[PDB]
């Protein structure tokens, strides 16, 4: 599920 | 090639030493080379690119990176100021939505995506994929990492931002691809790397000047910005004929600045990606 967010 | 006052990080990836500001790099700079960025998308009209980027999968209703973190990782690995492999061919492949999320499945459909999308481009140099993404543990998903590694794509991924062991993180966990953690400009272990057994390198990751949307800019912090770093820099070490994609985390490695890295826990390696580049 998903990666490290928007960021 | 010199560019002066470059980003710390494409410094730090030329220099024996922190500290300094101007990266080194062979003019050719990836130059028939390409790399797939697995992520956000990639906005491939900002100019940092160079018409060297774009889209060529997505698996939602739009290519467009409406995030930035796809854009800022991208122009790491290849933008002409912010990025290591200055003309390289990048690729986007937009697993992420913007909201920076994905599915397991749709990250999956992704890398096998690349593994095939390769043999409909020009990439006489090699294929290099960044990843700057993952959850936990998946065996579907280092599998996946696998395949597109054995495929003869050198995979790069982000190590994750826990300040955790990997091992309990995909694909970081993938044994045969190359994990990367994050650095910071002081040769610090970033504070939200994680770590363990399975990294293979470090590169940059705090405080990232790169690409954003809207044909930006930003700085950012990140096992994300790190994997770009590898990426962009085994990019172009393949240009220049040094290693291949099979062999290439293990030879960024070989020729890593070993040692300089602070607060590694035992372990774990030591090394931070550099480009031995000589004048
Ligand atoms: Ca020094
Ligand atoms: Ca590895």
């Amino acid at each position: 599920p998903a990666p490290f967010a928007a960021a | 090639a010199a560019q002066t006052n470059a980003p710390w990080g494409l410094a730090r990836i030329s220099s024996t030493s922190p500290g300094t500001s101007t990266y080194y790099y062979d003019e050719s700079a990836g130059q028939g080379s390409c790399v797939y960025v697995i992520d956000t998308g990639i906005e491939a009209s900002h100019p940092e690119f160079e018409g060297r980027a774009q889209m060529v999968k997505t698996y939602y209703y739009s290519s467009r990176d409406g995030n930035g973190h796809g854009t800022h990782c991208a122009g790491t690995v290849g933008s002409r100021t912010y990025g290591v492999a200055k003309k390289t061919q990048l690729f986007g492949v937009k697993v992420l939505d913007d909201n920076g999320s994905g599915q397991y499945s749709t990250i999956i459909a992704g890398m096998d995506f690349v593994a095939s999308d390769k043999n409909n481009r020009n990439c006489p140099k090699g294929v290099v994929a960044s990843l700057s993404l993952g959850g936990g543990y998946s065996s579907s998903v280092n599998s996946a990492a696998a395949r597109l590694q054995s495929s003869g794509v050198m995979v790069a991924v982000a190590a994750g931002n826990n300040n955790a062991d990997a091992r309990n993180y995909s694909p970081a966990s993938e044994p045969s691809v190359c994990t990367v953690g994050a650095s910071d400009r002081y040769d610090r272990r970033s504070s939200f790397s994680n770590y363990g057994s399975v990294l293979d390198i470090f590169g940059p990751g705090t405080d990232i000047l790169s690409t954003w949307i809207g044909g930006s800019t930003r700085s950012i912090s990140g096992t994300s910005m790190a994997t770009p770093h590898v990426a962009g820099l085994a990019a172009y070490l393949m240009t220049l004929g040094k290693t291949t994609a099979a062999s290439a985390c293990r030879y960024i490695a070989d020729t890593a600045n070993k040692g300089d890295l602070s607060n590694i826990p035992f372990g774990t390696v030591n090394l931070l990606a550099y480009n031995n580049y000589q004048a």
